[PDB]
């Protein structure tokens, strides 16, 4: 047998090499949280949200990028793992517009979820904000780009699922803009699936926009009958 | 021996480091240079990372890691990939511009260190990333290397030794981030200057996924010299764990700022009154001194007067050696606008990938121009210093941590100087 | 100051742009300085070689780029944006470029700043009305140790002064081309009182050698 | 002789835009051939 056991918690469990530490913390049922990672991704590690601490290890280590090894111990509830994860709360918070009652994400978002969950409570910025100018990138997906905060799902899926090569990283520093750096319309087979992936509400479904809210939706299960696919 | 410096010129790695001989291969072969490579090349990659591990050489980037046992790493059988050896001449850091010296002056010792290097570790090439604002620099070793290929001494059957060794110069983009050696990797294959995440090592995933070594130019041009001495050569020099001689470029409010090669051990005190003419206006006019350039925290004169200058007794001082960039800063200086234009340039120079660098580094210009112009209230001032430790240790690369120690250092040394300032702000202003 | 470019008559997609066959030639060295199957790491060289055709980069050498390199024009894009060196905007014949990092303004740049904008009559970041000079502010360009200095098109200006930057001007509106060195009594990074070392002349080969090499 | 009071490095007065790209063109003829990943691109 080729599987090592590594430890979560004080706790054994059995995974294979080359698993990374959210995985198997996946494995014993438990949620590291995450802003750049996906499952059906390339793995970024620049949202720094996963950074978890090893014991007898003075330097957290960001859970979606680091291999497990045979011995190793993971306090994923430690007072520096918590501390981490305040600090980079705050730093995503920082220059994020009071835009929550004008926003679709608003009730279904990930960065507010998990600033209830992991995050403080106030805020110590007290100069003023930054504001990136806004892209048209199609009649489908209403952008607004003052509310992102790099995690680059958008490149990776554009680059990897979709295969279309047209979105990109602009500029240097904080400055840095996700957009196509001309008035490209990106239009796919596959575009609306982005607006599943922004964790933040920079991109939103234009025919939903400003229609309904997330905790008032019935939701029912059903099949697609437009392809046969299914 | 206690008593470390006074290095006489019959130990200095780099002669014709002020430029006063000939550059070229005539010149260069005339100083001792291209001596018994062939013997070199021959005698074995295991005696020469011997060799190289029992001199003790550390990091000169200014990292600090022993250099043997890096250079160790990739000495593995390979699996059918080749294995590339990259020297990092970017030098983005201020107050450092030794590598300039080294690649102006002294380019046919780079390339001898290139082909000795690369024979250690088994590389098939080797890239020199130059930087871009270095043009002459780059034209001149781009020279040298013509007439070092013309010689036989490097390319097929490089110095008679049957073994193949090639080397090119890229030139950079104008970017400081370029010089962190994964990011320098990125930058060679195409992409943007943005850094990696270590695991995978630069020695199992580097340059378009061959294992690839990235050395500092002063360590390796000095890797001939290492093999041709011996190594107990190097290890008599300095204290234990931190031998060798290292090239010093003092700046600053100083009468004669230069470059000059020393000893590793050598007080900081000796060299600035020996080489650099003594601080500007006598001893009583020094207020700080820098001594790695913009990555390391600076100290008053009550830590410079009896401080050595090797990797101990600097971490023993709550700083770092960085790159031996001594910036002197003397009793005339407003030193908080000083260290506000540091962390101005570290935004100016910061790729933005991962996010707490990208966030924190200009939410620390926003409070340090505040406190430069003095707005502020003094308990922030304590919480700025909780901004740091949000930002040491959770970056991908360590320009985030060389952010975070100056405004850590000058906090801890000059906070009454800064709550003075604010205080008399708001007596005058409100 | 923009790093998302709109239509311009004089920047556009159907601006014209070519390589001349001599670039074509260096273009393909460049791409043969590299290992197979690892065409887009010639995309940093090549895209500065066509700066060098022009001075400044519309969006044309960029889809000639990626078109010459099988690379998206995405890729091109970022990296012209993410590196400083590549001018998207029409620069002036001589780019100055003046160092206000912490060593050289302690040995006050800003003093160099000043008297370059009482010659010229400009400010930070604009362009002489003649196109000729432009003058912006950059981080350390490696000349500490002669600091204060600027950088003109690709030559260094070290250990300057007023009057010297001042008489650079004066004599590069003339046509002529200055001489890229220090201005003061040191040549290259030697201490003015002198040579504090290698005094000595170098001992040349098989010096120091060890036994059994 | 000895000479110790001349500055050597007057060649980099001397240099053109094209310098570093023409010996670069100059120097490819020296080249080992490069190795190949089996493909002309990761996109192929
Ligand atoms: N020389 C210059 O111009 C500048 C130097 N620096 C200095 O550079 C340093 C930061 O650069 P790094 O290379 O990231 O420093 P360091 O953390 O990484 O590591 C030094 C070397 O050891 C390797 N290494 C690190 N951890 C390893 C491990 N666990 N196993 C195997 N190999 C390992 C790295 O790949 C690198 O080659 C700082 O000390 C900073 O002060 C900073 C700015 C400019
Ligand atoms: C932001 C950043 C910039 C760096 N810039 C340089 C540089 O310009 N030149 C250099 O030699 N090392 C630079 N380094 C250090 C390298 O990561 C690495 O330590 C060095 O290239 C090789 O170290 P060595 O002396 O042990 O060979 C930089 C590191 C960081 C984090
Ligand atoms: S994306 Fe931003 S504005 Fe929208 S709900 Fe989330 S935190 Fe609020
Ligand atoms: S717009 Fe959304 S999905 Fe795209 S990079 Fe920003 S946060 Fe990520
Ligand atoms: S610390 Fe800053 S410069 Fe380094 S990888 Fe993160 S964003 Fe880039
Ligand atoms: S989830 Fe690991 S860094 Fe983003
Ligand atoms: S700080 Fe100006 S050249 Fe380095
Ligand atoms: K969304």
């Amino acid at each position: 047998s080729n599987l090592i056991e590594v430890f979560v918690d004080g706790q054994s469990v059995m995974v294979e090499p080359g698993t990374t530490v959210l995985q198997a913390c996946e494995k014993v049922g438990m949620q590291i949280p995450r802003f750049c990672y996906h499952e059906r991704l390339s793995v970024a590690g620049n949202c720094r949200m996963c950074l978890v601490e090893i014991e007898k290890a003075p330097k957290v280590v960001a859970a979606c990028a680091m291999p497990v090894m045979k011995g190793w111990n993971i306090l994923t509830n430690s007072e520096k793992t918590k501390k981490a994860r305040e600090g980079v709360m705050e730093f995503l918070l920082a220059n994020h517009p009071l835009d929550c009652p004008i926003c679709d994400q608003g009730g279904e978002c990930d960065l507010q979820d998990q600033s209830m969950m992991f995050g403080s409570d106030r805020s110590r910025f007290l100069e003023g904000k930054r504001a990136v100018e806004d892209k048209n990138i199609g009649p489908l997906v209403k952008t607004i780009m003052t509310r992102c905060i790099q995690c680059t799902r958008c490149i990776r899926f554009a680059s990897e699922i979709a295969g279309v090569d047209d979105l990109g990283t602009t500029g240097r520093g904080n400055d840095m803009q996700v957009g196509t750096y001309i008035e490209k319309m990106f239009m796919s087979e596959l575009s609306g699936n982005i607006i599943d992936i922004c964790p933040v509400g920079a991109l939103t479904s234009k025919p939903y926009a400003f229609t309904a809210r997330p905790w008032e939706t019935r939701k029912t299960e059903s099949i697609d009958v437009m392809d046969a696919v299914g | 021996k206690t008593s470390f410096g006074s290095l006489k010129d019959e130990d200095r790695i780099f002669t014709n480091l002020y430029g006063r001989h000939d550059w070229r291969l005539k010149g260069a072969q005339s100083r001792g240079d291209w001596y018994k490579t062939k013997e070199i090349l021959l005698k074995g990659p295991d005696w020469i990372l011997g060799e190289v591990k029992t001199s003790g050489l550390r990091g000169r980037g200014g990292a600090g890691f022993p250099t043997g046992l890096k250079w160790s790493f990739m000495n593995k059988p390979s699996d059918g990939r080749p294995k590339y050896l990259v020297v990092n001449a970017d030098e983005g850091e201020p107050g450092t511009c030794k590598d300039r010296e080294i690649i102006r002056h002294d380019p046919h010792k780079l390339v001898e260190g290139c082909l000795v290097g690369g024979r250690a570790m088994g590389a098939r090439a080797a890239y020199i990333y130059i930087r871009g604002e270095f043009y002459n620099e780059a034209s001149n070793l781009q020279v040298a290397i013509r007439e070092a290929y013309e010689a036989g001494l490097i390319g097929k059957n490089a110095c008679g030794s049957g073994y193949d060794f090639d080397v090119f110069v890229v030139r950079g983009a104008g970017a400081y981030i370029c010089g962190e050696e994964t990011a320098l990797i990125e930058s060679i294959e195409g992409k943007q200057g943005k850094p990696r995440l270590k695991p995978p090592f630069p020695a199992d995933v580097g340059v378009f996924g061959c294992p690839t070594t990235v050395a500092n130019v002063e360590t390796v041009a000095v890797s001939p010299t290492i093999c041709r001495r011996g190594g107990a050569w190097f290890a008599s020099f300095g204290r234990e764990r931190n031998s060798g001689t290292k090239l010093f470029n003092i700046s600053g409010h100083v009468n004669n700022p230069c470059t000059v090669e020393e000893e590793m051990s050598v007080p900081l005190k000796e060299l600035i009154e020996k080489h650099a003419g003594g601080v500007t206006g006598g001893w009583d006019n020094l207020l700080a001194v820098i001594p790695g350039g913009s990555s390391t925290p600076l100290i008053p004169k009550s830590v410079c007067e009896t401080v050595l200058m090797d990797f101990d007794a600097l971490i023993q001082a709550q700083t770092g050696l960085g790159t031996a960039a001594v910036i002197v800063m003397d009793r005339s200086t407003d030193i908080v606008k000083a260290i506000a234009r540091l962390i101005e340039f570290y935004k100016h120079e910061s790729c933005g990938q991962c996010t707490p660098c990208r966030e924190g580094v200009d939410w620390m210009n926003k409070v340090m121009a505040r406190f430069v112009r003095g707005d502020a209230r003094p308990a922030e001032i304590d919480s700025l210093w909780e901004i740091s430790k949000q930002i040491e240790g959770h970056t991908i690369c360590a320009l985030g941590d060389g952010a975070a120690w100056p405004v850590q250092g000058l906090i801890r040394h000059f906070r009454p100087e800064l709550e003075e300032r604010m205080q008399r702000f708001a007596q005058q202003h409100q | 100051a923009l790093f998302v470019h709109r239509d311009t008559p004089k920047n556009n997609p159907e601006t014209p742009f070519d390589f001349t066959p001599e670039n074509y030639k260096r273009i393909e060295a460049i791409v043969k300085n590299y290992p197979e199957g690892h065409k887009a790491a010639a995309v940093l060289p090549v895209l500065d070689l066509a700066q060098r055709q022009n001075g400044w980069l519309p969006i044309s050498a960029m889809n000639k780029v990626a078109e010459i390199l099988q690379v998206p024009p995405m890729r091109v894009y970022e990296v012209a944006t993410f590196y400083t060196m590549y001018n998207r905007k029409p620069v002036g014949k001589y780019h100055i470029q003046v160092c206000t990092t912490t060593p050289c303004m302690l040995r006050n740049s800003d003093s160099i700043l000043e008297a370059i904008q009482k010659k010229l009559g400009i400010k930070v970041g604009e362009t002489t009305p003649d196109k000729l000079f432009t003058l912006i502010e950059v981080e350390c360009l490696g000349a500490c140790v002669n600091a204060p200095m600027v950088q003109i098109n690709d030559n260094y200006y070290e250990d300057l002064t007023p009057k010297d930057i001042e008489e650079i001007i004066d004599e590069l509106k003339a046509g002529k081309i200055p001489k890229p060195g220090p201005r003061s009594g040191r040549f290259s990074c030697e201490p003015a009182g002198g040579l504090t070392s290698l005094t000595e002349p170098p001992k040349g080969p098989g010096f120091g050698v060890q036994a059994g090499l | 002789p000895f000479d110790n009071t001349t500055y050597k490095n007057l060649q980099h007065h001397d240099y053109s835009t094209y310098t570093f790209l023409d010996l670069n063109l100059d120097l490819s003829k020296f080249r080992m051939p490069q190795p190949s990943s089996g493909r002309e691109s990761p996109r192929h």
